[PDB]
RNA sequence: UUGCCUUUUACCAGAACCAUCCGGGUGUUGUCUCCAUAGAAACAGGUAAAGCUGUAUUUUUU
RNA sequence: UAAGUGAUCUAGAAAG
């Protein structure tokens, strides 16, 4: 964008560059123009390669041989027409297609879908461009395949690898794929609402996305998942009842709301002990050095806390910690003990984590449990 | 240079201009040959005020305006080597003495004595003068024997025309002497038809002299006054460096306050938005001023009469290319040059003596 | 817009309308100084390269004589020569002596 | 204004939509590269073809030497010059300077707020603690976004300055005054929190009354003014229940109010510390968009939201110079001012809108 | 804002990118010009890159890539380097690169003009005048491969 | 008049017109409140305190 | 006599 008032009079050297198609977090998307051989180059090049071809044809004549494409390789993709046009599957048919350019031009006047590439024909001239380069370069430039999928709901599917992927309905798929990016935590004005029966906080309505997610969690699926996990935990506790000195593993029956209610939380499992337990200070699962203070508990509680992350809220540990010492230290939905345990599952990323107090020799069981459930909960 | 945006509203502007002239005494308002009117402001702010008054309250018309040009003035560096006459008059020229320039910018015997006081000049040259604006010396050999040299009043007026519209680009002449050397008056002629010849012929002669005198173009220079806080002193210097031809002469420290009321000199061309720029750079601690009462003209660097001369169309032209650019551009402005490509040069025979032989 | 060079305004454009100065501008700012050797070479390649003079000489000569005349005038008008005869006589003398000397010059 | 009128935006300040839709290169001599800064300085001269252009000021050089501390009357920053029984006036006044005059001089040089030692009150609202930051120049090397914010703020300011909205004087019967005149209102001294809570209760009752009146009892108002349907809606029912941009806007304003009042309640109910309250309020004001879909219904509120964002950007980076990053800044004043002015703007609009609405509820539609 | 350390590396990268393409682009040439113009350091970098190319990297390339490189260098040579040219023995692909370069130069400047330009310069490896016993034969021979004059003249001079 | 768009609301941001609204100023009346609550003092002076003037040898008066 | 200061639009709801 040079000086508009001067530029009208004379050509300027370009002085000032305006920002064209900009973006926040500007990853330098390569253009297309760099990956197309500019015409002058193409034409000088053409002259060269055709000259070469001519020379080799003479050589062939002198030698009395068929000038095969084994010898002309390299120049195969160059020149105008493309050298490839010499050895395609039917030149001796296309020899009699004179007046081809004109016919292509006048398709304009005789058809609805007038072709965008009227100006050439691939049979006559071959591929005058090749944009696989553009594809490859672009993927390399958006942090690679590796990094694009952090935007997507690839982590939600839970494949072994993305490399093992290969072998208003169609755009729904597209929307669902970029669920995390599109339904993003950091956002301008978007008002928060949650979809029905779920913890899928949409930051401003999107219709297609909403449709997708709702179909995803049809049949109260979120609630079912929540309850399922709770059941599993209960089962585990029952199994390892005598190992950790537990008097009773009772399920505190909450409303169906609890599963997906986020402002509050009643405890899912309540844990009546045999003896006083001396639980550690609150900590994460993988935080190994659990500090055993003199405080004791006659009763713990286990809560699940399902969540559906975004490309911005995709750490769970922090979230679960927040949840734990939010609902404890909040005068709505009190747990029987302020000392307890809280699990949370990022359903969008399969990122389990849990925070809270720890009975001695319990942590390993919980870690293993979570590992198992994540590997295969129904 | 004003032009009304619509030629339909031209008379109004003329009327408006008249009003402006009446109201703003320090405005030479030359109506240039094209129709494009010239307005000579004292400086920037004054000029702006004038324009505001014109454009708002007298004209009430939209007005095309040239970027601020400066009234240049043609002159010489050395005495004219040749003395080529004029016909269907050979006027030599030379640079007036620098003391005498100043003396001029503010009874024959008495004047002669004065001249000898100024520059110790000869009594012959002292007697024969008739200056204006610079000096018209009637100093051939035959002129004292002759009374064809008499009735030089018409001749002097022709000389006045020369002074008004110089050879280079209708730019007024400054700081130049004019030694006459011959006149081509035949025996039988009417004073009307002879005088009439001599008037434009006088101009031609003057121009010729200038050409042969190694003509140089003179731009003016604003005397500068910049009060600034001492801490922002080198900034000013830097700015001056950024400007062209700008000199800084004494940084007199104004007692009892941080102001270093520094005098300077910016060439009137280079000066434009100087006050504003200074203010910006100085964070509004540099209430600067420009003015022109000394009449301290000076040579634009670089030499007139060059073919290639310069590089840029957009960018500011180099130091040594400058004068030529100013001349050609001003000729274009004044409509003297033919199209884009042209040249200021001598209109005389003998192939210019084969270009100085 | 900024210095005759920004976008008219960011509405429309469908972009930031952010306006960098290029840094090839420094190249376009000083290409004559950078490629001075291009013209320098060229210049070097072509770097080697009477009547009026006569007229000037004549003027100087006659002028000199006229200076003599002036001097005579000075001497007369200042120091005891109120009459016109003195002036005219002086002039005559100048002519005779001057043009004598200059005749000598001519001869040489 | 000049910058506006010529599209010659001074880069530190605002840039507007353009006011509108010989001189050849051969002729002129580009010696001075003629800058935009000049094009507004001497607008009639450097900028040819000006239209609707003001004339700016032009000025004298200021040498107001300020003192640091612990002294008086001293040349510091500058250099010095080269070279019948009666006492003078005000005798027996030995001390030249009083203990306050060191400060009085400073006060004297100050600008309009402190300049003077008497004034009329203004509404907290009417004081602009934030205007003076962005009107004066941005300090030093803030992130691009903050610079943008500054520019945005200036753009607003200039617009406000430019379209003077002269208040009409004949209508000197205010709303409250009018209400005061009648019998059906009484007046009491109530705690602001009480007023808030009572107004949430009142507002809730109002909106529920309206909704039920309409007939659509299946739209359950939550006490947090977050409306949602109870049952799955029959198409007819759904059609009926699309409440318009009046009712929803009312709800949103109450939501806004319900938030800040609730925060105050929390503060005062012993939950949170006053700093926490201040931060809370600030958060609410800067995230009205994110806390209540006001924009949904009346999208021009984006301006207000944008303004708030700008303020936050400005405030924080004057609030976090040496201080690091984090959420703990309060200072809710200028944003609060913004919201007040938005309410001022809308009070007419909602009087009309909801007026018509309830009229329709009562009288049939025309 | 790249420091003086990697400028050379940057230039190398640019060159490699150029090579990757099908043909020589005006684009890269213009970029090279701009950078060169900018700061003396970048001029140095470009030079040293050139040295690296004809020294060691040159012989690794294929005739297409190599040709492109030659073209690029020729374009640069025509303006923003001095024709300093560290150049019998080494004729694997380097000599053909040189051929390409010369071709580019001739196409750009012109034959007689080119000769004049080189005449002004030293040109030790390209145009030796001191015979060195049937060694000018080599250079002369190589330049006869392309349309060049004055080789004959040189041989006449040398006998 | 532009922009997003394309169907309208809702909008983008400029213009010209206009209105609404949040407020403001005074001035006059009246009310409400809290404090109040005297129908006569000078002159002759004195006492004490407040406002101006005062402390001949050529044109004012020695 | 040989570099790099700076200009950074949007932004979501209804009904179709
Ligand atoms: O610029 P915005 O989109 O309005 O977002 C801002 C911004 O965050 P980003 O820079 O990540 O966008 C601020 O970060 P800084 O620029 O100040 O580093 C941050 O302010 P704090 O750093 O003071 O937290 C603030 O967050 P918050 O609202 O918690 O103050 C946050 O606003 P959002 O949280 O609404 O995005
Ligand atoms: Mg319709």
């Amino acid at each position: 964008a040079s000086d508009l008032s001067w530029s009208k009079q004379t050509d300027t050297g370009i002085t000032h560059f305006r920002a064209g198609m900009t973006h926040e977090d500007e990853k330098l998307i390569p253009t297309i123009f760099r990956y197309i051989t500019t015409w002058e180059n193409e034409f000088l090049d053409s002259q060269r390669v055709w000259a070469e071809y001519a020379t080799k044809r003479q050589e062939a004549i002198q030698q009395n041989r068929r000038l095969a494409f084994e010898e002309l390789e390299g120049s195969w993709d160059r020149g105008i027409p493309r050298i490839s046009t010499l050895f395609q599957r039917d030149r001796h048919t296309l020899a009699y297609d004179r007046g081809h350019r004109i016919r292509r031009e006048f398709k304009q006047y005789s058809l609805e879908r007038n072709s965008p590439f009227w100006w050439t024909n691939s049979h006559h001239d071959g591929k005058l461009w090749n944009l696989n380069a553009y594809r490859t370069d672009v993927i390399q430039a958006l942090g690679g395949i590796e990094t694009i999928l952090e935007h997507t709901l690839f982590k939600g599917t839970g494949f072994n690898s993305w490399e093992g992927l290969f072998w208003q309905i169609p755009n729904r798929r597209f929307t669902l794929w970029w669920s995390p990016t599109i339904n993003r935590a950091n956002v301008y004005v978007g008002f928060l609402v949650q979809l029905d029966l779920t913890g899928i906080f949409l930051h401003g309505k999107i219709p297609t996305l909403k449709i997708s997610l709702i179909q995803i969690f049809r049949a109260h699926l979120w609630q079912k998942i929540h309850e399922s996990i709770v059941f599993d935990i209960c089962q585990i506790l029952d199994g390892e009842l005598d190992v950790l000195q537990i008097e009773s593993v009772t399920k505190e029956t909450v409303h169906p709301r609890k599963s997906y209610k986020m402002n509050s939380s009643a405890a899912d499992i309540t844990m009546e002990s045999v003896h006083e337990w001396e639980v550690s200070k609150p900590s994460l699962l993988h935080e190994t050095n659990d500090s055993f203070k003199g405080l004791i508990t006659n009763k713990m509680w286990f809560d699940v806390q399902l969540r559906y992350g975004d490309y911005d809220s995709h750490d769970i540990s922090r979230y679960v910690r927040a949840k734990f010492l939010d609902y404890t230290t909040d005068n709505v939905s009190m747990y029987p003990s302020p000392t307890g345990v809280m699990i949370g599952i990022d359903l969008a990323y399969n990122m389990y984590d849990a925070y809270g107090n720890w009975f001695n020799g319990l942590k390993p069981l919980i870690q293993n449990s979570m590992r198992t459930i994540m590997k295969a909960n129904p | 240079v004003l032009q009304p945006l619509l030629p339909r509203e031209l008379p109004k502007l003329l009327d408006a201009l008249n009003k402006i002239s009446k109201y703003y005494p320090g405005v030479i308002i030359k109506v240039e040959e094209s129709g494009e009117h010239v307005i000579l402001g004292n400086g920037e702010l004054y000029m702006d005020c004038l324009l505001y008054d014109l454009r708002a309250s007298y004209a009430k018309i939209e007005i095309k305006i040239s970027d601020p040009l400066t009234v240049f003035s043609e002159s010489c560096s050395n005495e004219s080597f040749a003395s080529i006459p004029v016909s269907n008059i050979s006027v030599a020229a030379e640079p007036m003495d620098s003391k005498m320039i100043q003396d001029l910018s503010r009874p024959r015997k008495l004047s002669k004595i004065l001249r000898t006081e100024y520059g110790w000049d000869s009594l012959a040259s002292r007697n024969v003068w008739s200056f204006y604006n610079l000096i018209n010396d009637t100093l051939p050999d035959e002129i004292s024997p002759e009374l064809l040299s008499k009735y030089k009043e018409q001749i002097i007026q022709g000389f006045y025309w020369a002074v008004k519209e110089g050879p280079l680009a209708e730019e007024p002449i400054y700081g130049v002497q004019y030694k006459l050397l011959s006149i081509s008056v035949p025996s039988d002629v009417n004073i009307d038809v002879m005088k009439s010849q001599i008037i434009p012929l006088m101009k031609k002669a003057c121009y010729v002299g200038l050409l042969t005198a190694i003509p140089i173009l003179l731009e003016p220079i604003y005397e500068v006054d910049i009060t600034v806080h001492a801490p922002l002193l080198p900034i000013v210097e830097e700015l001056m460096k950024k400007r062209r031809g700008s000199r800084i002469y004494k940084t007199i420290k104004v007692a009892g306050t941080p102001l270093l009321e520094v005098r300077g000199q910016v060439p009137v061309i280079e000066s434009a938005g100087f006050e504003t720029d200074l203010r910006l750079s100085t964070n509004g601690l540099g209430m600067c001023q420009l003015y022109f009462w000394h009449k301290i003209w000076r040579k634009v660097p670089g030499d007139v009469l060059d073919k290639d001369a310069f590089i840029p169309k957009l960018k500011p032209a180099p130091i040594n290319s400058l004068s030529r650019d100013f001349v050609m551009k001003t000729r274009r402005r004044k409509g003297i040059s033919t199209g884009g490509f042209m040249s200021n040069d001598g209109p005389t025979l003998e192939k210019y003596i084969s270009a100085e032989l | 817009s900024y210095n005759g060079i920004g976008l008219k305004s960011a509405k429309g454009s469908s972009t930031s309308g952010h306006v960098q100065r290029s840094l090839a501008s420094n190249n376009r700012r000083r290409p004559q100084g950078s490629q001075q050797q291009r013209q320098q070479r060229q210049n070097a390649i072509k770097k080697a390269s009477l009547a009026v003079q006569k007229q000037i000489e004549t003027h100087m000569e006659k002028r000199e004589i006229e200076v003599q005349v002036s001097e005579l005038r000075d001497r007369l008008e200042e120091e005891e020569t109120l009459s016109e005869e003195q002036i005219d006589k002086k002039c005559e003398a100048l002519r005779a002596k001057l043009t004598n000397e200059w005749q000598e010059q001519q001869r040489m | 204004f000049n910058g506006k009128a010529l599209n010659n935006a001074i880069p530190g300040g605002p840039k507007f939509e353009p006011l509108y839709p010989f001189n050849s290169i051969d002729r002129v001599i580009f010696r001075v590269p003629i800058r935009s800064e000049y094009k507004v300085a001497f607008p009639h001269l450097y900028n040819s073809r000006p239209r609707s252009v003001r004339i700016p000021w032009y000025n004298n050089p200021v040498s107001c030497i300020i003192q640091n501390d612990e002294e008086y009357d001293t040349p510091a920053l500058f250099f010095d010059p080269s070279l019948e029984d009666f006492a003078p006036l005000l005798a027996e006044e030995e001390e030249l300077i009083l203990p306050n005059t060191k400060d009085a001089m400073s006060l004297y040089h100050s600008p309009f707020p402190f300049n003077r030692t008497k004034g009329k009150m203004v509404r907290a609202q009417d004081v602009a603690l934030a205007k003076k930051w962005f009107l004066q120049h941005p300090d030093e090397e803030y992130p691009v976004k903050v610079k943008v914010s500054y520019q945005k703020l200036l753009k607003n300011y200039v617009l406000n300055e430019l379209h003077p909205t002269l208040p009409t004087n004949h209508n000197k019967t205010k709303l409250l005054k009018s209400l005061k005149n009648t019998k059906y209102f009484q007046q009491t001294t109530i705690d602001w929190v009480e007023a808030g809570l009572q107004l949430c209760r009142q507002g809730h009752n109002m909106l529920n009354l309206l909704i039920h009146r309409k007939g659509l009892t299946y739209l359950h108002l939550d006490y947090n003014f977050n409306l949602k349907p109870t049952k799955t809606l029959t198409t007819k029912e759904r059609k009926k229940s699309r409440l318009g941009n009046s009712f929803h806007l009312m709800r949103e304003l109450l939501k806004m109010m319900k938030l800040i009042v609730d925060t105050h309640v929390q503060f005062r109910l012993g939950n949170v510390d006053a700093f926490q309250l201040a931060d809370g309020i600030h958060y609410i004001l800067n995230h009205i968009g994110q806390l209540t879909g006001i924009y949904r219904y009346k999208y021009k509120v984006m301006h207000q939201i944008r303004a708030c964002k700008d303020l936050k950007h400005i405030i924080y980076y004057k609030f976090n110079k040496n201080l690091g990053k984090g959420p703990g800044c309060g200072f809710w004043q200028p944003a609060w001012r913004v919201w007040l002015n938005f309410l001022r703007g809308t009070i007419p609009l909602l009087e009309r809108y909801i007026g018509n609405l309830i009229t329709r509820q009562f009288e049939g539609r025309s | 804002k790249i420091a003086n350390n990697l400028k050379k590396s940057v230039v190398d990268i640019i060159i490699k990118s150029s090579l990757q393409e099908s043909t020589f682009s005006k684009f890269y040439s213009i970029l090279s010009e701009r950078m060169i113009t900018f700061h003396r350091s970048w001029q140095t970098a470009y030079n040293e890159t050139f040295e690296q190319n004809y020294t060691q990297d040159i012989e690794d390339y294929e005739t297409d890539q190599l040709r492109i490189l030659g073209k690029f260098w020729g374009h640069l040579i025509s303006y923003e380097f001095l024709p300093m040219d560290c150049l019998e023995e080494s004729c694997p692909q380097g000599r053909i690169f040189i051929k390409f370069l010369f071709q580019e130069l001739v196409n750009e400047l012109g034959l007689d003009e080119l000769q004049l330009r080189l005449n002004s310069s030293k040109l030790d490896g390209m145009f030796p005048l001191e015979g060195d016993a049937e060694h000018i034969r080599y250079s002369i021979n190589f330049f006869t491969a392309i349309g060049l004059g004055l080789l004959t003249e040189d041989m006449r001079s040398r006998l």
